């Protein structure tokens, strides 16, 4: 738990966002401006922080294909050699053949 | 007045009711067919009336194709809201849209009294020769609606491509996927007229062109120079309402309008240089073969872009707006079933697996889940955007989830094993098959009369 | 049913006096909709259809048992022969 | 793209320019009535559909797709033996058609038919090499190749000296096999 | 430009971009050029690419093949694992 | 609450089937004698003398709206001088309640947003190269199978025995070399 | 050879020819991609 | 593309401390099916129809200036359902340039 | 995060619970809805939190079912389909504990893996 706590807060710290490189051409806010929208504004989604995004989506990736692999070494099971192929006897005539 | 009125409007509601009645006409013959396929024997044709089934499916897909959805979509929404997206008092050309309207009625009288009065044999919708020119009369008056058709058809062509002389805004995007039909519908149609032509020369001129020393696959050649021209005609329109909706409803500007045109655009001229994939296993020469195979893969390119630029405008809405109306849902089902129309049309566009797949119940799915659900759902979610502009009422569709959800699962119940059985294989224009091929025509044939009860649902 | 009264996280977050509005249940509820006969009936039925769907109805199955018997008997005693687990098929 | 009528746009001399565009634009518009209002729509269509970097990609796909189609349509006429524009052959019996034969074999031969055939054991895991060998010589004798087609083989090894069971399913070793019960020759 | 972002040479080449017709023509011409020459250069050229000693091996090619070669897989890859129809019946 | 209930008064449930008496109780083919609706059938659609028979547009009841002096009727707006300025008072649609029946009241909030607009031109500009360059990759990935797969169907092979096949209606004839 | 009940056998079954086993095999080196193509373009349709 | 209007930081200083966004509703109201009176005639209930279309709705701002109901399309703007003659008189689209003539003035 | 790091004009509510409130509705009767994660009477308004008081950008979320029934609703306040729940409040989760998240996603990953490949295979 010690540890646990641990690297929950090391990842924490490291994840925390820094300010967007904005690509658009918008202006500084006045200094001193709070809030002035309200809460019945049309939702804006809530998305992750492009570091915190990739942990948990390679966290994903590295599960699925982990996942794949218990599958395929401990579920599944691998053909075991073809039986031998003797030689046997066909039948003798056509269900169909003309008596 | 009734026939004498020449209202653009008007004109429009025309359309759209002369397609419902005769898509019942339609329908029914969908479900004689599916009916028969239930198993194997004979089901409602007699052995001695197979002729009847062979009349049933060319009927079906002639009527399905030039009486229901392109007078639906190229003439009946067009005719209604084209001048008022131009900003225009009414079309151009007035009197010629009266005429057309009436025509394409008086070609259906035609094909329909010749169901009762002549013996009833089929060619397919494709009218392939010999076949095709040793039948009876009736495969005369079929000619004659198709000639009496195009007549109409190449008349609203002309009536639409006047919009640019005139139109007095923006060209929107819709606008452009009419005009490119209409130009499509102008280099197509002088051909195919060419061909019927023929075909009646040889009927009924004692013309020698589709017999020995004569090509019969000249005749694929030119059909199809028509034929897959047509299909982009019939789903054209289709883009450009779906264009329209998802704008609208989600309040959002359509993302790369110029790509969207320059796709239409594109997406025309490859249409129209394509049309041999119809005709892989004749035995054409292996640069032919690679050549259309090569270029109809192409087609992907342009009808790609559009449906990512489609998606991108339904992402991102608000989420206060209802989701449920109706229209909305036609139209983000269109999305989810071109793209499986279209991946299979991908698979059957590579020659060596067209090979298995010519003439298999396969193709008939990939055409249907494009036009059958595709296009039928693109002119609802039209009609439905446009109820209060257009006015009728007296159903319960504008929210009905029932509906949609009912019709998308039994649509795929019907079409979904038809893709099965093209490897199995099923052939296509066929009434009886090997019984152990019943379990997925068993299935096709429930969701087949399923649909039709939930049509009746909607009064 | 009467459903119970689930505090949550921050049980001091739903001490207020509720009134008329609902108090926050247990997610049992929501799967069960209250234990809504109906919606188990509803809940039946999207697993018969689904199972029809992928691996057919399998509601015919006592019906088919008999002739099933008859197929395995003939394939086993005139179909090719089959091996190994390959046995266990009979189409 | 400037937003001002007085700033001028620059033009390359050609057949394909801005001022090459601008004489011909409004050649059947009714309303270019004017300097001023004819400049402004003008330059209203050239950076809506020119100064839209998409519709560029369009551009490409079109001309990359005509390129083809006109080679295609040359290709047949010049070389395919059995299209014929010239009458002399045409009214002569078959047998007597020597200079239309002469195209038969070099046609028969393209360059990337000869490159890629070698690629089939990408799509056959029995006998790839069934139909190599031919002692007519019409065509080469075929080889198969050593590494997978590139793209989407994954199910396939990138190499097929990688693949364990290649070799023994060559037609040599079936063809060992059959000759050994005596059931054919090849 | 090949596979070439516009925007790209819209910035990196303001010169050469500078008349946006002409530059569109370019792209029409250049890629019109591009498939000519496929057909008749690449799929045309007759008795051309039959040269099967002279396959290609890369240089991933050497790396792996090398790499079994050293233990006995490629040895074992090569050996041909059954030459006979019937096993024989105790 | 119950909006129905609001306006439940004014509509008072139908006693005809389609809402018109048997003709023979009254006929509502007939025009209407009412001073002032000669264009009235007595159930109040238009009659057919007055669209079909006697339409203005071919030629009936000729009567040209224009006056001598090139005029027509066109009603003012509502002029309110005030503060030294003429104002024009615009007119505002009656209550929605007036014209659809529910009452306007604890109406649902939504604000005033401007367009949802994508940003980022740069990034916007490569994904649409994706949209269109993703599908040509995949295209050309195709393209080499193809022509192999093609090349393969035609081969010349060292076929050893020809067997014919005619398609006849409806039977299939086989022709075949036979043994020396 | 013949078709069987209650068979998907996408992309085809039971070849007999070396032609045969291409188509099935170019059927299925497609198939994944198509899946690709549908499952990355629905799994953006959505608000 | 379009990313909006341009806003230079002067233009987002208030004039008081106290101003926040404005919270007008900008939903219309509640309707339904259009409902027509009996009494009404065909004349009267054309009236009635024509009072209630959504396309002559606005919403008054503090400053007395009105948001119009508005379309991407012009489809949208004929009265609903769609009256035989339409656009009777040309409907105007407004561009916008910077160019100007002396003569609009006066010194 | 757009409240977090891109817009600082925007009310920024407080997470009441990392997991949706499982609530009885009926139709034909409006809720209102805590878009501050302050009242007492989760999830609704209590009359004394800043929804209730219209304090500092906060306004009460109205909310009406079309049909009776168990709906969840929104505890971390910043669900998209807020006063709904579409599982944003394990999202905002994610983004306060990494480490977590991660954690979550690795083993529903790993379930979704072997259950796909173990029937397809
Ligand atoms: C071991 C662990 C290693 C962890 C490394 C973490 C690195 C990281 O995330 O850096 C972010 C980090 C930002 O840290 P931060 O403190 O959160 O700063 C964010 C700021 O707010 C502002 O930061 P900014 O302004 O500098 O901009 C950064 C932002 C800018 O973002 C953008 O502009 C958007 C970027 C994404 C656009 C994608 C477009 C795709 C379009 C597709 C179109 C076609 C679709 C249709 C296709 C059809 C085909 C048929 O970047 C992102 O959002 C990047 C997101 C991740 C992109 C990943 C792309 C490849 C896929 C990887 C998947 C995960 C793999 C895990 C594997 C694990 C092992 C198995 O960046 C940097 O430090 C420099 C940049
Ligand atoms: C010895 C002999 C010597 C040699 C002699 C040579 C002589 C040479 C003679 C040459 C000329 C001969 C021809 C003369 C034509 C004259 C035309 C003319 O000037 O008329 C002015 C005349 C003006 O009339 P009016 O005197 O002012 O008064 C008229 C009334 O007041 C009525 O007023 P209204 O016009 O407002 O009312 C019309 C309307 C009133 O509306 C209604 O009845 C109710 C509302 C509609 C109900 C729903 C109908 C279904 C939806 C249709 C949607 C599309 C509509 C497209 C537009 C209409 C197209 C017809 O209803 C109709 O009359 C027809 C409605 C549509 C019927 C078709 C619907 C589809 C049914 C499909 C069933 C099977 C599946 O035109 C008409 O009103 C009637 C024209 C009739 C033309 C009939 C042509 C029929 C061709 C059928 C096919 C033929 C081949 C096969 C036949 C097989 C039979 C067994
Ligand atoms: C068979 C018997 C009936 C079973 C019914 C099952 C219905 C399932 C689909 C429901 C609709 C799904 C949807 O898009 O919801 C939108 C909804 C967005 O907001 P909303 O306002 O709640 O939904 C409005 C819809 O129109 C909601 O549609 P509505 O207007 O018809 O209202 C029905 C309402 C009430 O419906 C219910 O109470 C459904 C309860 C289903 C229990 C199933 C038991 C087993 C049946 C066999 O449904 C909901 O509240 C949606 C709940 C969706 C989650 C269901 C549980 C999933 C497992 C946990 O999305 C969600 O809440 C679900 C998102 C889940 C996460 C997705 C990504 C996960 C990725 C990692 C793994
Ligand atoms: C850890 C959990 C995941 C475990 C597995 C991970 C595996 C590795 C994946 C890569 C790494 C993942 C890393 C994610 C980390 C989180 C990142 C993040 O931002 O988190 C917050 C972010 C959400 O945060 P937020 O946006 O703030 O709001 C929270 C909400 O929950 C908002 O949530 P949302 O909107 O993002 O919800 C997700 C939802 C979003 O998407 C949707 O809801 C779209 C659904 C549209 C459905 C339209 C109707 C389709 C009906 C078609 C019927 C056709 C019938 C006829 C067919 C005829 C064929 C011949 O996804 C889906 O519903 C999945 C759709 C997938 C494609 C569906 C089509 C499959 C086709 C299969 C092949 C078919 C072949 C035959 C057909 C023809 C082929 C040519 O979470 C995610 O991104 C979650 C993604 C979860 C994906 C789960 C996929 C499961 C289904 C797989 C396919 C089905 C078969 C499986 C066997
Ligand atoms: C409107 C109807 C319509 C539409 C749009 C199409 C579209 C296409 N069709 Fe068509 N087709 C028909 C109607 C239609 N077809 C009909 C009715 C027949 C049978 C006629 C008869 O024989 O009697 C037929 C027959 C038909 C055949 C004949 C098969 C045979 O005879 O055995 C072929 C094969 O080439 C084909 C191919 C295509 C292709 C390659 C497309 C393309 O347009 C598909 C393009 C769309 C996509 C590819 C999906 C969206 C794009 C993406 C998701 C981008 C990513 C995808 C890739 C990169 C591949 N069609
Ligand atoms: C767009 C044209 C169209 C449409 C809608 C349909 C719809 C349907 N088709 Fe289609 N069909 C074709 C065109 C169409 N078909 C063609 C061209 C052929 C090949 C012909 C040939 O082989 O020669 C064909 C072949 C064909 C066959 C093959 C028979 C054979 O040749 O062996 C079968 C049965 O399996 C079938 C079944 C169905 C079914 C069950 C429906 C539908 O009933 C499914 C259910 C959907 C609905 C019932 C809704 C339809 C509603 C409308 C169309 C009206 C829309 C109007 C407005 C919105 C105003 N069709
Ligand atoms: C005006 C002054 C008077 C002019 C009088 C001209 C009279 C004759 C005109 C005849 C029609 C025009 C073509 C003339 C061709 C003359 C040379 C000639 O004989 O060419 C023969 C040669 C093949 O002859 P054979 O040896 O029989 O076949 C061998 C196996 N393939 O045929 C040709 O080259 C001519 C036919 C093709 C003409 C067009 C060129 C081919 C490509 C067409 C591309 C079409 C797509 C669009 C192209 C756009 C522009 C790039
Ligand atoms: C970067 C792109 C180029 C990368 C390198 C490509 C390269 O060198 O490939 C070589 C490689 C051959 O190498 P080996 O087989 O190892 O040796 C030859 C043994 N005989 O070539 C290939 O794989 C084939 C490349 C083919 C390109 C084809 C281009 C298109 C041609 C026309 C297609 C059809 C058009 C339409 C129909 C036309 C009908 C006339
Ligand atoms: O036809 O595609
Ligand atoms: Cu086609
Ligand atoms: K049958
Ligand atoms: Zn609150
Ligand atoms: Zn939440």
């Amino acid at each position: 738990a010690a540890v646990r706590s641990q690297i929950e807060a090391a990842v924490y710290k490291w994840t925390r966002p820094r300010p967007p490189r904005l690509g658009v051409a918008v202006p500084r806010s006045p200094p001193g401006t709070g809030i002035l929208f309200h809460t019945n504004m049309q939702t804006i989604r809530y998305s992750l922080s492009p570091k915190v995004w990739v942990l948990v989506t390679g966290a994903a990736l590295v599960g699925v294909f982990s996942g794949q692999r218990f599958a395929q070494t401990v579920l599944l099971s691998k053909n075991p050699p073809n039986p031998p192929r003797y030689r046997e006897k066909p039948p003798v005539r056509h269900p169909h053949t003309p008596d | 007045f009734y026939i004498l009125v020449n209202n653009n409007k008007r004109i429009g509601i025309y359309y759209i009711k002369l397609s419902i009645i005769i898509g019942i006409l339609g329908i029914v013959l969908s479900y004689i067919i599916r009916v028969e396929l239930y198993n194997s024997g004979n089901r409602i044709i007699k052995y001695d009336n197979v002729n009847y089934y062979n009349m049933v499916i060319t009927l079906h897909g002639l009527l399905m194709i030039f009486y229901i959805i392109m007078p639906g979509l190229y003439g009946g929404i067009p005719l209604y809201i084209l001048p008022i997206l131009s900003v225009i008092t009414d079309i151009v050309l007035p009197r010629i849209n009266n005429i057309s309207i009436i025509i394409v009625l008086i070609s259906y009288i035609v094909v329909i009294n010749s169901i009762v009065i002549e013996y009833n044999i089929g060619t397919g919708w494709t009218l392939y020769p010999p076949l095709s020119i040793i039948g009876t009369v009736i495969v005369n008056m079929i000619l004659y609606g198709l000639i009496i058709i195009g007549i109409s058809s190449i008349i609203s062509a002309i009536n639409f491509m006047n919009i640019l002389i005139v139109i007095d805004g923006i060209i929107y995007v819709y606008i452009w996927s009419i005009i490119i039909t209409s130009v499509l519908l102008i280099i197509s149609l002088p051909i195919l007229n060419g061909i019927l032509l023929m075909i009646l020369s040889d009927i009924y001129f004692n013309s020698i062109y589709f017999i020995l020393n004569g090509d019969v696959v000249l005749y694929q050649h030119l059909f199809w120079y028509f034929g897959h021209p047509e299909v982009y005609i019939l789903i054209l329109p289709a883009f450009g309402i779906i264009s329209i909706i998802l704008s609208v409803l989600n309040n959002k500007i359509i993302f790369g309008m110029k790509s969207m045109i320059l796709a239409i655009i594109m997406i025309s001229i490859l249409g129209s240089i394509v049309w041999a994939h119809h005709i892989y296993t004749v035995g054409l020469e292996l640069d032919t073969k690679i050549y259309f195979n090569n270029l109809t893969l192409i087609i992907s390119i342009p009808t790609g872009n559009k449906i990512y630029n489609w998606i991108i405008l339904y992402i991102g809405s608000y989420n206060i707006l209802y989701n449920g109306y109706q229209s909305l849902i036609f139209s983000i089902m269109f999305i989810i079933i071109f793209i499986i129309g279209g991946i299979t049309g991908i698979i059957i566009s590579i020659d060596i697996i067209d090979i298995g797949l010519h003439d298999t119940y396969y193709i008939v799915s990939h055409f249907h889940y494009i036009l059958s659900i595709g296009a039928v759902i693109s002119l609802l979610a039209g009609i439905l955007l446009l109820k209060d502009i257009i006015g009728y009422y007296n159903v319960i569709i504008k929210i009905n989830k029932y509906f949609g959800l009912l019709l998308f699962i039994n649509i795929n119940i019907i079409f979904t094993p038809q893709f099965i059985i093209g490897f199995n294989v099923m052939p296509r224009r066929i009434l009886e098959y090997s019984d152990n091929i019943i379990v997925w025509n068993l299935i096709s044939s429930i969701g087949s009369i399923s649909t039709i009860l939930i049509l009746l649902s909607i009064f | 049913y009467t459903p119970s009264f689930e505090r949550g996280l921050n049980p001091e977050l739903t001490s207020g006096d509720y009134g008329d509005m609902p108090k926050p249940q247990p997610l049992i509820d929501f799967f069960t909709q209250n234990r809504n006969p109906w919606f188990g009936f509803a809940m039946f039925c999207g697993f018969n259809f689904l199972w029809w769907a992928f691996f057919g109805a399998w509601q015919i199955r006592p019906l088919w048992a008999s002739q099933r018997k008859s197929l395995a008997e003939a394939d086993r005693l005139y179909g090719p022969t089959k091996y190994g687990v390959g046995k266990k098929y009979i189409n | 793209p400037p937003t001002r009528l007085s700033t001028p746009l620059y033009s390359e001399g050609g057949a394909f320019t801005v001022n090459w565009w601008r004489n011909r634009y409004g050649l059947y518009s009714r309303r270019q009535t004017d300097p001023m209002l004819a400049e402004f729509l003008f330059r209203q269509q050239v950076k809506e559909w020119f100064y839209d970097v998409p519709s560029y990609n369009y551009a490409a796909l079109v001309g990359l797709a005509l390129g083809i189609l006109v080679a295609v349509i040359w290709r047949h006429f010049l070389f395919n033996p059995d299209v014929y524009v010239r009458r002399q052959e045409l009214r002569k019996m078959w047998p007597d058609r020597h200079r239309q034969f002469a195209y038969a074999v070099p046609y028969l031969n393209p360059q990337l038919k000869n490159l890629l055939l070698p690629y089939k054991n990408s799509f056959i895991d029995n006998e790839p090499d069934y139909a190599d060998y031919n002692p007519v010589g019409l065509r080469p004798q075929r080889v198969m190749a050593i590494r997978r087609i590139p793209g989407f083989f994954w199910a396939i090894p990138q190499y097929f000296f990688e693949d364990p069971l290649y070799t023994s399913c060559s037609t040599k070793n079936m063809q060992t096999i059959y000759k050994k019960l005596g059931y054919s020759e090849l | 430009s090949i596979f070439t972002p516009m925007d790209w040479m819209f910035y990196y080449f303001p010169n050469y971009s500078r008349d946006k017709v002409a530059l569109m023509a370019r792209q029409i011409k250049i890629h019109f050029a591009i498939g000519f020459a496929l057909v008749f250069l690449v799929y045309h050229p007759p008795y051309k690419g039959a040269d099967y000693g002279n396959f290609h091996k890369s240089p991933l090619y050497w790396y792996k093949y090398n790499q079994l070669e050293r233990s006995g897989q490629l040895q074992e890859n090569l050996r041909i694992k059954r030459d006979w129809f019937y096993d024989e019946d105790p | 609450k119950s909006y129905y209930d609001d306006f439940k008064d004014r509509l008072k449930p139908g006693k005809y089937t389609q809402g018109r008496c048997p003709q023979s109780e009254g006929d509502y083919r007939q025009e209407s004698k009412t001073i002032g609706r000669e264009h009235l059938n007595d159930d109040g659609t238009r009659s057919k003398r007055y669209t079909v028979k006697e339409a203005d547009a071919l030629g009936y009841h000729y009567h040209p709206p224009i006056d001598k002096k090139g005029q027509v009727y066109v009603k003012g707006p509502n002029t309110v001088i005030e503060r030294g300025q003429t104002w024009i008072k615009g007119y505002e649609l009656p209550s929605m309640e007036y014209t659809y029946g529910p009452k306007q009241e604890d109406i649902p909030f939504y604000p005033r947003v401007k367009l949802n607009v994508w940003g980022n031109y740069n990034l916007v500009m490569k994904v649409e190269f994706l949209f269109f360059y993703l599908p040509t990759i995949i295209v050309f990935g195709i393209c080499i199978p193809v022509y192999t797969i093609n090349f393969a169907q035609e081969e010349v092979i060292y076929t050893t025995m020809t067997v014919k096949v005619t398609g006849r209606q409806w039977y299939w004839v086989y022709e075949v070399e036979s043994p020396t | 050879d013949i078709p069987w009940p209650a068979r998907t056998d996408w992309g085809g079954h039971d070849p007999a020819t070396p032609f045969a086993e291409l188509m099935i095999n170019t059927h299925s080196m497609f198939w994944p991609v198509a899946i690709f193509i549908y499952v990355s373009a629905i799994y953006m349709v959505k608000k | 593309i379009y990313e909006g209007q341009t806003v230079q930081e002067s233009e987002l200083i208030p004039q008081e401390d106290d101003w926040v966004i404005e919270e007008t509703n900008f939903c219309l109201g509640r309707n339904c099916y259009v409902r027509f009176r009996e009494e009404d005639d065909l004349a009267r209930r054309a009236l009635h129809q024509m009072d209630s279309q959504l396309n002559k709705m606005h919403t008054r701002l503090r400053d007395g200036t009105v948001i119009p109901y508005m379309s991407f399309h012009p489809d949208e703007m004929v009265d609903r359902p769609a009256p035989i003659h339409t656009f009777s008189e040309k409907p105007l689209l407004k561009w916008t340039w910077d160019e100007t003539y002396e003569e609009a003035y006066d010194d | 995060t757009w409240t977090e790091i891109w817009w600082e004009h925007d009310p920024t509510p407080k997470v009441a619970q990392y997991r949706p409130y499982v609530c009885t509705v009926e139709s034909g009767k409006v809720y209102w809805w805590c878009a501050c994660g302050e009242s007492k009477t989760q999830p609704w308004v209590d009359g004394h939190c800043k929804c209730s008081k219209r304090e500092g950008g906060f306004r009460p979320r109205r909310w009406e079912p079309e049909h009776d029934g168990v709906r969840l609703f929104c505890g971390c306040k910043s669900c998209f389909s807020s006063p709904t729940w579409n599982g944003g409040c394990f999202t905002k989760w994610m983004q306060s504990n990494p480490a977590g998240g991660m954690l979550y996603c690795f083993a529903a990953a790993f379930g979704f893996g072997t259950l796909t490949v173990y029937r397809k295979f």
